[PDB]
């Protein structure tokens, strides 16, 4: 049928999960980090570590997603 | 809170755009899996053979609107992003604010403040619908001038009048170091130098660009300095309770 085509471009739309597959490691260390360290950190020394870690990322060059919520990641 | 009452309508909007996505995505999973297990079937029912092929249309029309919701999503939350700036500058100011008050606080037993008592007057001074005042520019500005005013008029009378005419000098000092020129800093800063003897900068003047210095340069060279000291809660527009 036509709709078969229409649900088959759906279907091939894969290419998200295709570039989630990039920054999973990294988004997982973030998480890990985030429940193990910042459990005794207030906002502000949060917010400095989780920058901290972010610049480490991108100097160590792995790849992690921008828009990362870490109440929502989990 | 601040946001909240100047916008809830962004507030509201996000949770219910968020939930609804979440609501469609996962009902748009159930249709997509109903549609596999029919595949599965060499032609299926008549639930399968042609009424899932209007469902299959249905289908279509569900992912064009999770697209357009989607589109929706992605041109309201930069917005929300990019105006919490505002917000962010009145918390820069207001963290300030709260140092100030605790470093009089530790001074005497007496002049403590509460976080309590600071998210209260935050909260009267949206409550407290002002009348027609200055044009302040934007809102953000008129509301920081709106909370400084407040928290003047609130944690004034808890100081006794030296510790007023400190705490006012310290407040405009560090409103007007951030509200306006460098210039402005250094004149007013040099000038606070002159009122003190220990330290002491350099007699300075701007001639037109800064018309309030010049009335404080007219106070101070004349030794006034009482009008001098009172000069910052005169140009503060507000009545002490």
């Amino acid at each position: 049928k036509s709709l078969t085509f229409e649900k088959e471009r759906w279907l091939n739309t894969t290419k998200q999960f295709s570039k989630t597959s990039q920054e999973l490691i990294g988004n997982c260390i973030i998480s890990s980090i985030y429940e193990t360290y910042f459990g005794h950190l207030n906002e502000r020394e949060r917010a400095d570590m989780l920058v901290i870690l972010k610049r480490l990322l991108g100097k160590f060059a792995v790849k992690y997603d921008v828009n990362y919520r870490f109440i929502d990641y989990l | 809170i601040t946001l909240t009452e100047e916008n809830a309508e962004m507030q509201r909007k996000r949770e219910d755009l968020i939930k609804l996505n979440t609501e469609y995505k996962l009902k748009l999973k159930n249709l997509e899996k109903r549609l596999l297990e029919e595949l599965n079937n060499s032609q299926g029912n008549m639930l399968e053979n042609d009424e899932l092929m209007v469902t299959l249309n249905n289908l279509k029309k569900e992912a064009m609107n999770i697209e357009k919701k989607l589109s929706e999503s992605e041109e309201f939350f930069p917005q929300f992003d990019n105006l919490v700036e505002e917000y962010s500058i009145i918390g820069k100011h207001s963290v300030k604010i709260f140092s100030m008050l605790e470093k009089f606080g530790q001074f005497h037993w007496f002049y403590g403040i509460s976080i309590g008592q600071f998210l209260s007057c935050f909260k009267r001074v949206f409550i407290k619908k002002s009348r027609e005042t200055r044009a302040a520019r934007t809102r953000v500005d008129e509301i920081l001038w709106l909370l400084y005013q407040e928290v003047y008029c609130q944690f004034s009378t808890a100081l006794d009048k030296k510790f007023k005419m400190i705490m006012a000098m310290t407040m405009f000092c560090l409103y007007k170091f951030d509200i306006e020129s460098e210039q402005y800093k250094e004149a007013v800063l040099t000038m606070i130098g002159v009122l003190s003897e220990s330290s002491d900068g350099v007699p300075k003047l701007t001639v037109d660009t800064n018309n309030d210095l010049r009335y404080l340069w007219d106070y101070v060279t004349t030794k006034s300095y009482i009008s001098a000291l009172n000069w910052f809660k005169n140009e503060f527009f507000v009545d002490e309770w």
